[PDB]
RNA sequence: AAAGCUGAAACUUAAAGGAAUUGACGGAAGGGCACCACCAGGAGUGGAGCCUGCGGCUUAAUUUGACUCAACACGGGAAACCUCACCCGGCCCGGACACGGACAGGAUUGACAGAUUGAUAGCUCUUUCUCGAUUCCGUGGGUGGUGGUGCAUGGCCGUUCUUAGUUGGUGGAGCGAUUUGUCUGGUUAAUUCCGAUAACGAACGAGACUCUGGCAUGCUAACUAGUUACGCGACCGGUCGGCGUAACUUCUUAGAGGGACAAGUGGCGUUCAGCCACCCGAGAUUGAGCAAUAACAGGUCUGUGAUGCCCUUAGAUGUCCGGGGCUGCACGCGCGCUACACUGACUGGCUCAGCGUGUCCUACGCCGGCAGGCGCGGGUAACCCGUUGAACCCCAUUCGUGAUGGGGAUCGGGGAUUGCAAUUAUUCCCCAUGAACGAGGAAUUCCCAGUAAGUGCGGGUCAUAAGCUUGCGUUGAUUAAGUCCCUGCCCUUUGUA
């Protein structure tokens, strides 16, 4: 073959991951960090994505600047 | 040959005119090889075949 | 003199050889047979253009099986993608099950944007989101294949081999392989019969048989077939596939049953099997299907969930997606189609089919020169297409021996239909271009009467679709009723190292 080799793409394994969902006080302020997606089956069950300049939602594909 | 001998007496026994019985393939060796084995009346030809004699 | 008589060895080898049995073969003989053989001819093919299938030479690949009959319009193989094996490049697991590790403090799944890519393929990179023990990593073990081997195989299939061939039982003859039966001679398409007879009884093939053509003014029937008659109507007793009732089955469909058996007459035939002629008749040989014993190292693993071994199996020979190729052309062969014209082209008029198919077959009306475009109907079909108004042919017109109004190859423009997609042009239409070809050298194929040949139509392929094959009608001949000369076949004698 030409090409050295085509590796497959290994998910980057993160620890803990919906500890940065949430923001609690000491007095008990539960703040959402991310913002919530504003589509019907995912309201208050899905935490939409904040990427460097824009949102994104894993389920519905919805996306906003 | 026993196998095929004991259906061919078992045919004749229950009451056919004639019975044909043929194997072919590696029946000993490395070749190919046929052994036919026959008793009683066998047609060939025509339109009674179709209806006299039964195959599988 | 030529040579005669007497006469070794070294070395080398598992046979050399004798009689007789089956085959096969013979430029040996005796009978008979076949248009894949000739004779008499018919159409041809081999020469030309073009279509297709093969070799070669090219290429990234031009996937490949098959090479006398028994390969080469064959693989039902008319490949744009698929098909698709081949070449270039890229996703996917659709790696069951088991054992170990991993692991709700998340094994893993999918993806917006930008980059990336041929691709709006989260394929991969940056960046985060999202699914919830279904997976993901190791070993064992599977599962795929149009991967290999038809010379490991099964099944079909072709051929030997379209001729009349083939085999036990008991008896007879040989030490035996083996032979007789299975035959001297007549006779038949026939190992088909008669009759001989160390054989007698049998079995398969042949025949019988089944389907199809040809005859029934007899039989049973019919608004999904027609006739005859009558009524009404249209137009001059006549024409009507103009419509509605009554007798029916001649015509049409198709069940039953009849009919042809060398039966009758005359010859010839050991007055036997049978042969030739003739009367009466629709017919005195219609065309097929089915086809034994024993074999091809015949073809097919690329028909199969028919299959043994072997090769690969996650950057796959699995599977899918984009392209390209199968068609690539200094050449040589094999099926074919159109022609070379005047018995013919062209233009107009006239008038007849049969097989069989339609959930895609199409009538009718409108628009376009045409290919076709719209609209609205019938038919799952003796019901609608359809009375299937088919072509040669028939009757008029123009042409005039000129490569010409023969022939239509090759090439330029346009205009439509399939399809996601038409370029290396899928088919289709229009205008233009107007090559070889003047009947084909050696050679060689097929065929005996509704045959050859001319001529169209339907089926299979089929989204698009016939220069192919498989069927059907239509017009319709010349020559022969023989032979073993060539090429082969069957039986019997012999000959063989
Ligand atoms: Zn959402």
């Amino acid at each position: 073959y030409t090409t050295p080799k085509k590796n497959k793409h290994k998910r980057k394994k993160v620890k803990l991951a919906v500890l940065k969902y949430y923001k609690v006080d000491e007095n008990g302020k539960i703040s959402r960090l991310r913002r919530e997606c504003p589509s019907d089956e995912c309201g208050a069950g899905v935490f939409m994505a904040s990427h460097f300049d824009r949102h994104y939602c894993g389920k519905c594909c919805l996306t906003y600047c | 040959r026993r196998a095929c001998y004991g259906v061919l007496r078992f045919i004749m026994e229950s009451g056919a005119k004639g019975c044909e019985v043929v194997v072919s393939g590696k029946l000993r060796g490395q070749r190919a090889k046929s052994m036919k084995f026959v008793d009683g009346l066998m047609i060939h030809s025509g339109d009674p075949v179709n209806y006299y004699v039964d195959t599988a």
